[PDB]
């Protein structure tokens, strides 16, 4: 019993693993193939913890799928990459990566070394990026109608398309409201300053983006005012009760006037803190930490509404909305740290909970979407679509370029680099044109999804696309018919398309580079 | 063709251990049958001739009793309809004190007759409305059956004769002695102005001789023993303390700080001097005895011995509160020798040996106090426990008698009269619910019949004789339990009656239980954990 | 090694202010020389971050 | 209960005793205590004008109490929904029949 | 870590079998406050009353503070009459040996760290006659004088890696002897 | 599909259950039937710990059984209650209850009704108690020697049928002296007894003062004199030992001679307590709390006795014997609080050292130094002395006594048989059965004596029919004889309580018809 390696080590090598790799990728391309396009079908996933996730987007589909094949793990990783970078095109990139791996399988089988296939893929990626940038149509940022059209195009393929004309607007407002500048730096920080909050039960079109911040808190005391006209918001980081401190103290009492004296000193310190926070004459005070009973008594004496423990993110959003500044020591609170700009503070009751609104700000740089619906899953889906729309709007804002959708860009770049290929002489032309025909999958998937005969329809699409000045000619998946995207008005941001092509080719290269697998070790 | 799959619906999505019953046969008749079996379980323990039962509860503790509520409480019941029936019985016990077996028997009879009606062809709603209408009629007609109200509640013979019938159901052999004893206990505590309280009548069980040696005292008896050296005091000036009999200590951690030799030498002397000063101050007021709620200090015990103070320790807040009530004192959280107004007075405080159990007795002598105590004597713990239960039921009947008294005939008179009147009323109704009305008749018939069958006599003959006499016009006759033959006896002369409130609440709860168990149409049980 | 012991109550509250003020002082010294970027290996609690934001410098912990 | 009492008895909730004045006292026309079994309850009634009332549910057993609580919740919500908007729909399934007939016509 | 408390409100669940108010003692039971529902409040006050009552009861037990000054002449009184159920951790040592100095300092830190158990320290030579120098670091724990664990050895004890693992090795008794080594293995 | 009771509960509805309960009661009583009568036999019972108990009293034997049958539990409880109330007769009451059940079982085998049976038992037992109260002979003289002789005879007949019967006259006399020298309360804790291994039975002694085992000795003992001819006993509750002042205090000083003054002050506190003890005129020192070695050496240097860690009961007996009073403060050791005894001696008996305070004139407490061969031997002697103590204590109040040996049972049976002739119905048959069951005691006694039960019992019945009462059995002559003239006297209270309890338990057992056994959660 002599073993060079461990007992749990397993080695696999040769063509087989390559084949297996491709197979694994295609399997994931086989799961989300029917979720692409305006006629996408809902997919329901059972959470291991007991929940339900009803989605269409690729990343929210592959996040709840547990796979043991490492190539499948790489596919899930590219899905997460596409979600995190640009926020759209997840199913598109997964489908393209899978089908480019499949079309490379043919050359792999024909005793062709993978390095030439990788080089051809890289050349094709460079050419496709170039010809995708070539056909871009510039957008006007200030045109609200054009941005509404772009977001509607990005959102018409998902659940909230029925309320698109509403939800679109919401997204735009948020992306136009978190927009910020400071020290020569622009943020559009949707993640931290554009919160989306879901309250089950209501009507979809009752949802709206607020000119302020809504959080799920209530006044600490019943007598504090629940309706303020022009509050002077002050934010606190520290607490307003007496605390032990850090160093060990162990005070020693011998006289008969030291215990009551100690308690009176504690009360006097709290009173001093409250008087010092009142000195600036605020109207509503928000703190992350607790409020002692005596402290809120003194705050009531000066007609101040106090809100108890609030999460740090909510306080940052409130500070950004009111223009206030979070402070820790009330001894060091200035006038410029008092938040003027909030136009209303409402302690309203929704269902059986109390929600506080700081709505109607002067120029808030942080918003909140009161997103009302019917169920938690429905609101979760609407939340995902709203995030998609925000990401698309941000991509347009940071990049003024557009590119036709519906499959027109895929066929356009395919034809362009095929015409480029038909001139170059060498052995690398075959994988190059293989990638060219590989991009044809998106129109094919759209036609298969809408329920049309893909063979002659796609042949006619290619034939019509061979004619010049027809690079905007795509397929309408609503009825499955050759249309012009200019008259259909569907365009996707160039960022999403180029990112999708780049990462698809890159991950195809990664999975195509590997020919050995060693499994089992610690 | 060898396996029958589940129906494509609720049957397939149901969990593993869950059970679903639905329909008249699969959900309702099961409940009726289970309730009937539960009622027949305790039917054998009805009336004076009811037989005691031994039950071994889940902790292997014997219970020898014929109390229906206790019997249902000791054995755990698993069927849910039976659970509702026992909840109704327990609520009848809590609201009144007597009437649990009546609740069981009436509910069981009601459910059996309801099953008969449903078999006949009436709908569940028809039976429910009929039962509710007839229950309203029975409640309306019940106040017209009262006879020979009490009107005194302070004559010892009258209250004894009124409680003898409530005691008679359990301790049939020894009936007058317990009645007289409990009447003495309740009269001696009955306040002139205010409301009678049942928490203020205490019972103490000690092993010993037969039942005839149980007694009553106008004070209270503990099973503690004096911690001091003096055991007998006459004209005790009791001082009650809620704090330990020791020098009070800061609740904040305080350590003695000594910085010189003389402080170390004098600290113990000063502490002892303060303790003796406090004890002398307490004893100078005249405090012959002292009762404390906590630990007794050794120095405190020595100084109490020095000044002839009987030191008694109590280890329960309820005990101290009852002692304060019975002596007229009040507990105070500091030593501070009592002022003239808050210092209890008692005639004597014995230390006694009775059943090899040393006791301390705070007895009074002039038949007063807000608390009176029964000392029970018996040769078995379980028999004395049954005696205690009988005493409690008698005292509860007395308390109900302090409210609307309106005594009503018992021994099958009231139920048979109600059944006859309900039949007469139901003969007039021309609707489809008349049958349901004509069912309370039979529902009442279960009460005297059991009384007959438990006495070893024929039941149908007694029922027929009762109808004969009641149709003759005599509405005060009922079963005779000493006849050995089917016979009737006037129930007013026998002086054995029931509280009107007890019957009122028993009928109401029984009808409510039967109606709310008839309403159920589906049952969904989760698998027990 | 060093632990405080308080005999008369009045002397207590004062030291508590010191229990923070020391840190405060150092910050101004660091901020006295026109510094606007703060890098530190150790952690920074909330109060010092408040000093840095009020002054206008960023702190990286 | 602090809010409920300061809206019913008319006083004011106090977190400290720095200043006490007669205006800090609410009024009650009858405060008494009823002992049920072992538990005790305090009734505060005969107020001049209560802005907060209570519903006392009495039941012979727990499941009846829970059923009455659910019924009371549903009824209160229905009445509140009626109050919120000045409108109400015909019941007994009439609105569904009419709506379906209109849908068939459309 | 406190950093997780501020990253985002979405911290739903990860390795939390139970999450209720019954195990929040004092430090965290008062940091949620507004998240404790309203229907289950009365249970929360009952639980806090009971557990603060238990803590107040243990206040009479957990007051020992630091090390003390027992020698050989006081051995019997404080190992046979030190109390009922109170753990006593006898220590036999001599000045000069470094490992036993390490364990002495760690025990001194434990004294304030844990005041429930008041260990006593005594000189090796003038506590038991003719104690060999091969047993310079000695610790044995017991209650009511019934000596339970009396591990002996200069280097087998391992005073370099003592800290927490052998801290709880001394602390945890009246059961399986090997109970805390796997928490902080030397490896 | 759904069950009413939880799976496991089994019922026994009907008269077969009560017949089985009667059978179980007889099976229990068989385990005590042979421990009755002067020719009785002991019984050895071993538990799961391997500790053997040897006894012939019904109460202890029934305690030591792992009884679980409910009716058997009732018999165990009746024996326990009879033991606690009177002191003896537990075997008699158990046998009487079992025989009542046995004689009533053939009547209930045909149904009948439990209520009439319990009514007949109640009537018969109240008639029997009235007869016992009526026929018991009272001396009604209030003499001194006559009453002492009566108590001696009662003690002697109590000791018969025990392990120490052959020394009856030696123990009875002795034990009654103990009860003769208690206050008018008969506090049982004042008859504390001690057992020392080794020595014959006749060497057991009754210390009129207080004798107790020596507790502990520090380095310095055995230098104290062990024989004082007129000491002043000092009963203490203070710890005469150098120790921490408070167990809560703490010393904080900052100078060396302050430290020296503090240690000197601690020594001065100890010596001041000891000096007050010595100057109080005392000669022997007793303390509940421990007495240190320093205190022992100091007392030895002063030529005086000390003994600490004395138990509660020993100190209390000393206080009610030597006439002192317990003190926890040595600051007021007046001459009125010390105890005085005629002789004190630290002697060595049976391989154990014992302290003796003998000669206290106004001593209200005694002590038994019991000698035996084995621990169980002296334990059975303890139980027999306890039975005698209980009998004499119960007889102090009233000199109403009947003659044992089954004579009272035979007279009661004759009276009940005569009663069951003037009443009609089944009540006469049930009373006859009760009376016939009441004669088990002489029959079982002579069966234990290995006699012919039938002939002697027929003789007893024929004599009690006419000729004279108090005629019971006589084992030595194997005949019948006048027990009252034979100076065998049992107080009427034990028979009264035995009959009352036996009737109570029989009525309780007959008055059940249903049993439920839940599944032992
Ligand atoms: N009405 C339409 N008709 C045809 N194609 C469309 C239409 N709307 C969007 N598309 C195409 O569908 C793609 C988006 O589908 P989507 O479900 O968002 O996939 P992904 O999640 O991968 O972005 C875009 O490439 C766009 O060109
Ligand atoms: N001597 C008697 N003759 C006939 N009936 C009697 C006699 N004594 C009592 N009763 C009846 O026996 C019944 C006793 O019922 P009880 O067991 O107290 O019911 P519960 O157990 O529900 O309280 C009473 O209703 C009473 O009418
Ligand atoms: N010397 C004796 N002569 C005749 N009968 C005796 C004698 N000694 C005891 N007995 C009888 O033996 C019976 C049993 O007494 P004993 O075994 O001593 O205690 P218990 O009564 O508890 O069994 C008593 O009823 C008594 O009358
Ligand atoms: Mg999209
Ligand atoms: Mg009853
Ligand atoms: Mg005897």
């Amino acid at each position: 019993p002599v073993l060079v390696l461990s007992q749990n080590t397993k080695r696999e090598s040769g063509r087989k693993v390559q084949s297996g790799n491709i197979n694994a990728a295609k399997t994931i391309a086989d799961i989300i193939r029917t979720c692409l396009g305006p006629k996408s079908m809902m997919k329901m996933l059972l959470d291991p913890m007991g929940g339900i996730v009803m989605t269409n987007d690729g990343n929210a589909i592959l996040r709840e799928i547990q796979v043991q094949h490492p190539a499948a793990k790489s596919m899930i990783e590219i899905s997460r990459t596409q979600d995190e970078e640009v926020g759209d095109g997840t199913t598109s990139v997964i489908i393209l990566a899978g089908e480019m791996l499949s079309v490379a399988e043919h050359f792999l089988e024909q005793q062709m070394h993978p390095t030439v296939v990788i080089s051809a893929y890289r050349k094709a990626l460079d050419d496709m990026i170039s010809t995708l940038k070539k056909i871009s149509i510039p957008v006007d940022i200030s045109d609200s109608d054009m941005m509404l059209n772009i977001i509607n195009s990005s959102i018409t393929t998902k659940a909230i398309s029925r309320w698109s004309s509403l939800a679109c607007n919401i997204a735009l407002d948020a992306v136009k409201m978190v927009q910020f500048e400071e020290n020569g730096r622009k943020e559009i920080d949707i993640k931290k300053y554009a919160r989306v909050e879901k309250i089950p039960g209501g009507i979809i079109e009752d949802s709206c983006v607020l000119r302020g911040v809504m959080i799920n808190k209530d006044v600490t005391h019943p007598r504090m005012r629940r309706y303020i006209k022009n509050p002077r918001i002050v934010l606190l980081d520290s607490s307003l009760e007496y605390k032990k401190g850090e160093s060990q103290t162990d005070i020693e009492i011998t006289r008969e006037e030291d215990f009551t004296r100690i308690l009176q000193m504690e009360e006097e310190y709290i009173q001093q803190l409250c008087e010092d926070i009142i000195q600036l004459k605020p109207d509503v005070v928000i703190t992350e930490k607790g409020i002692s009973d005596l402290a809120q008594h003194y705050l009531m004496r000066a007609n101040i509404t106090a809100i108890r423990r609030v999460r740090k993110t909510d306080n940052n959003r409130i500070a950004r909305a009111c223009g206030a500044r979070i402070v820790s020591r009330p001894e060091e609170l200035r006038e410029d740290d008092v938040g003027t700009g909030a136009g209303l503070l409402e302690i309203k009751k929704i269902g059986d909970e109390y929600f506080t609104f700081i709505t109607d700000c002067k120029d808030p740089k942080a918003c909140t979407i009161l997103l009302r619906g019917a169920s938690k899953e429905i609101l979760s889906e609407v939340e995902r679509n709203l995030q998609d729309a925000m990401q698309v709007c941000r991509n347009v804002l940071l990049d003024p370029q557009l590119v036709p959708g519906g499959g027109a860009s895929e066929m356009a770049v395919a034809h362009a680099l095929t015409e480029k290929s038909k001139a170059m002489t060498g052995v690398e032309q075959w994988p190059y044109r293989a990638v060219a025909q590989a991009l044809e999958v998106i129109p094919r998937t759209l036609i298969q999804n809408c329920g049309a005969s893909t063979i002659r329809l796609l042949t006619s699409l290619r034939a019509k696309h061979t004619q010049e000045n027809c690079e905007t000619w795509g397929v309408n998946g609503e009825t499955g018919t050759l249309v012009d995207m200019k008259e259909l008005g569907i365009w996707e941001p160039l960022a999403v398309k180029l990112q999708t092509y780049k990462t698809a080719v890159e991950t195809a290269v990664l999975l195509l580079r590997i020919d050995d697998i060693v499994s089992g070790h610690k | 063709a060898l396996h029958v799959p589940k129906a494509p619906g609720f049957a397939q999505m149901l969990k593993e251990g869950a059970k679903h019953f639905s329909g008249l046969e699969e959900a309702v008749y099961r409940n009726i049958q289970a309730c009937k079996e539960l009622a027949q379980t305790t039917r054998t323990a009805y009336g004076p001739n009811g037989m005691n039962k031994m039950v071994i509860n889940h902790l292997e503790k014997l219970f020898v009793t014929n109390d229906a509520a206790t019997i249902l409480r000791e054995l755990e019941v698993q069927h849910p309809a039976a659970k509702m029936i026992v909840m109704a019985s327990h609520m009848q016990e809590q609201e009144v004190g007597d009437g649990t077996n009546f609740v069981l028997v009436f509910a069981g009879a009601l459910l059996e007759l309801a099953e008969e009606l449903l078999r006949i062809g009436l709908s569940v709603s028809e039976v429910i409305e009929g039962y509710e209408i007839a229950c309203r009629k029975a409640h309306e007609i019940l106040p017209n059956l009262v006879c020979c109200s009490a009107k005194n509640l302070r004559d010892i013979d009258e209250v004894s004769s009124l409680l003898r019938t409530s005691i008679m159901s359990k301790q049939y052999g020894n009936e007058v002695f317990l009645a007289k004893l409990i009447a003495q206990a309740c009269v001696s505590i009955f306040p002139d102005s205010g409301h009678f309280n049942v928490d203020n009548i205490r019972v103490c069980k000690i092993l010993g001789s037969g039942i005839s040696s149980s007694s009553v005292l106008h004070g209270m008896v503990f099973k503690k023993e004096t911690e001091g050296d003096v055991t007998s005091v006459k004209d005790a000036k009791i001082a009650v303390y809620s704090c330990p009999f020791d020098g009070m200590i800061t609740e904040t951690k305080g350590t003695v700080l000594i910085k010189t030799a003389e402080e170390l030498m004098n600290f113990s002397k000063g502490e002892e001097n303060l303790m003796d000063a406090q004890v002398k101050a307490i004893a100078d007021t005249g405090a012959n005895v002292v009762v404390t709620g906590g630990k007794v200090a050794d120095m405190a015990l020595h100084y109490a011995n020095k000044y002839n103070i009987m030191l008694v320790r109590l280890n329960s807040k309820w005990d101290l509160r009852r002692l304060c009530k019975t002596v007229g004192a009040t507990a105070l959280p500091r030593l501070t020798p009592p002022v003239l107004e808050e210092m209890g007075h008692c005639d004597s405080v014995y230390l006694s040996e009775v059943g090899d159990t040393q006791v301390v007795v705070f007895k009074h002598e002039k038949e007063d106090g807000a608390i009176s105590t029964i000392v029970l004597r018996g040769s078995t713990d379980n028999l004395m426990d049954d005696i205690e239960r009988a005493v409690d039921d008698g005292v509860n009947t007395f308390k109900v008698l302090t409210r609307d008294k309106r005594l009503v005939p018992g021994g099958g008179a009231t139920e048979i009269e109600l059944a006859k009147q309900i039949t007469s009323y139901g003969e007039t109704c021309p609707g489809l619910e008349q049958y349901a009305i004509k069912k309370f008749a039979e529902a009442f018939e279960a009460i005297p019949r059991a009384l007959a069958e438990n006495s070893g006599v024929k039941a149908n003959e007694v029922i027929s004789k009762l109808y004969a006499v009641h149709q003759e016009g005599n509405k005060n006759v009922g079963l005779d339990i000493e006849a050995e033959v089917p016979a009737v006896k006037d129930m007013l002369e026998a002086g054995i009656l029931d509280t009107y409130l007890g019957k009122y609440w028993a009928i109401k709860l029984a009808t409510n239980a039967a109606v709310t168990v008839l309403r159920v149409d589906q049952i969904i049980m989760a698998k027990p954990a | 090694g060093v632990q405080v012991v308080i005999t008369d109550p009045e002397k207590l509250d004062q030291i508590r202010q010191r229990e923070s003020d020391i840190t405060k002082e150092r910050i101004q010294k660091i901020l006295a020389t026109g510094a606007n970027v703060i890098l530190t290996t150790g952690g920074i609690d909330d109060m010092c971050l408040k000093y840095f934001v009020e002054a206008g410098a960023m702190a990286v912990r | 209960n602090m809010e409920r009492l300061t809206l019913a008895c008319g006083g004011v909730a106090l977190n400290s005793f720095d200043d006490l004045s007669p205006d800090c006292l609410g009024h009650a026309g009858l405060v008494y205590e009823y002992t049920l079994g072992e538990e005790k309850f305090t009734f505060i009634e005969k107020c001049n004008n209560p802005r907060s009332v209570t519903l006392l549910i009495k039941g012979p057993n727990k499941h009846t109490l829970t059923q009455i609580k659910d019924a009371v919740r549903d009824g209160l919500r229905a009445v509140k929904n009626a109050i919120d908007d000045g409108c109400v729909v015909p019941g007994a399934g009439a609105v569904e029949v009419a709506m379906a007939e209109a849908l068939i016509k459309h | 870590e406190l950093e997780e408390e501020a990253e985002e409100e979405q911290r739903i669940l990860q390795q939390s079998v139970v999450k209720t108010y019954e195990d929040m003692t004092l430090e965290e039971l008062e940091d949620h406050e507004d998240e404790f529902n309203e229907e289950d409040e009365r249970a929360i006050e009952m639980y806090r009353r009971r557990r603060l009552a238990e803590w107040k009861a243990t206040k009479l037990k957990n007051k020992f503070g630091e090390v003390l000054e027992i020698s050989g002449k006081d051995y019997v009184q404080e190992v046979t009459k030190a109390g009922e159920g109170l753990w006593v951790i006898l220590h036999l040592y001599k000045q000069g040996i470094p490992l036993c100095a390490l364990i002495n300092q760690h025990l001194s830190g434990l004294a304030r760290k844990f005041p429930d158990v008041k260990f006593i320290k005594a000189i090796s030579t003038t506590c038991i006659p003719n104690y060999p120098d091969r047993n310079l670091p000695t610790i044995f724990v017991y209650l009511e004088g019934d000596i339970k664990a009396q591990f002996i050895g200069p280097l087998v004890f391992g005073g370099m890696n003592l800290t927490r693992d052998e801290l709880e090795w001394k602390l945890s008794e009246s059961g399986a002897i090997m109970t805390d080594l796997e928490e902080n293995p030397k490896k | 599909p759904v069950i009413l009771l939880k799976e496991g509960t089994d019922s026994s509805q009907g008269i077969p259950q009560l017949v089985s309960n009667i059978s179980a009661c007889q099976v229990i009583a068989e385990a005590v039937r042979t421990t009755l009568g002067p020719r009785g036999m002991d019984k050895l019972i071993v538990d799961g710990r391997g500790k053997a108990t040897i006894s012939n009293d019904g109460a202890t034997i029934l305690k030591l059984l792992d009884v679980v049958h409910p009716a058997a539990k009732t018999l165990v409880d009746i024996a326990k209650s009879q033991d606690a109330e009177v002191g003896d007769g537990t075997t008699s009451v158990t046998l009487l209850a079992a025989e009542f059940l046995k004689q009533v079982k053939p009547y209930v085998e045909e149904g009948l009704h439990p209520q009439i049976i319990i009514r007949a038992f109640r009537t018969a037992t109240q008639l029997a108690v009235n007869k016992i109260k009526e026929i018991a002979v009272t001396v009604k003289k209030a003499d001194k020697v006559e009453q002492r002789k009566l108590l001696e005879k009662c003690a002697m007949t109590a000791l018969s049928s025990k392990l120490i019967s052959q020394q009856k006259a030696f123990f009875a006399k002795m034990v009654v002296d103990a009860v003769m020298m208690l206050d008018d309360l008969l506090q049982l804790k004042m008859i504390g007894i001690k057992k020392v291994q080794g020595g014959a039975l006749e060497d057991s002694q009754l210390v009129a003062g207080v004798a107790f085992k020596k507790t502990f000795s520090y380095a310095g003992f055995e230098m104290q004199p062990k024989k004082y001819h007129n000491p002043k006993i000092a009963l203490l509750n203070v710890e005469l030992e150098l120790k921490a002042e408070k167990d809560n205090a703490e010393i904080r000083v900052h100078t060396v001679e302050d430290y020296q003054a503090i240690v000197d002050a601690e020594w001065n506190i100890l010596y001041d307590k000891l000096e007050k003890i010595h100057h109080s005129g005392a000669k022997v020192v007793l303390s509940k709390l421990p007495i240190g070695d320093v205190a022992t050496q100091y007392f030895a240097d002063r030529d005086m006795f000390c003994a600490g860690r004395v138990p509660e009961e020993d100190l209390k007996r000393t206080m009610m014997a030597c006439g002192g009073s317990i003190q926890t403060s040595v600051n007021a050791l007046s001459a009125d609080v010390l105890g005085r005894c005629q002789v004190f001696e630290e002697t060595q008996i049976g391989g154990e050292r014992y302290n003796f305070f003998t000669g206290c004139p106004k001593a209200k407490t005694c002590t038994f130094i019991l000698r035996g061969g084995a621990e169980q031997f002296m334990e059975e002697t303890e139980r027999s002395l306890h039975d005698a103590i209980m009998i004499v204590r119960r007889a102090i109040k009233n000199d109403s006594v009947v003659a044992g040996g089954g004579a009272i049972e035979m007279e009661l049976s004759k009276y009940l048989r005569d009663y069951s002739r003037t009443i009609p119905g089944k009540q006469q048959l049930l009373i006859g059965a009760y009376a016939k069951a009441l004669e088990i005691i002489p029959r079982q006694l002579c069966d234990n004596a290995g006699f012919d039960a039938t002939n002697i019992l027929n003789k007893l019945r024929a004599r009690h029919a006419q000729g004279g009462t108090w005629y019971g059995v006589d084992i030595n002559n194997e005949d019948i004889a006048d027990n009252f003239e034979a100076f065998v006297w049992e107080p009427a209270m034990v028979r009264i309580n035995a009959l009352t309890a036996a009737s109570e338990a029989a009525c309780l057992i007959v008055s059940v018809d249903e049993t439920i056994k839940n599944p032992r959660s």
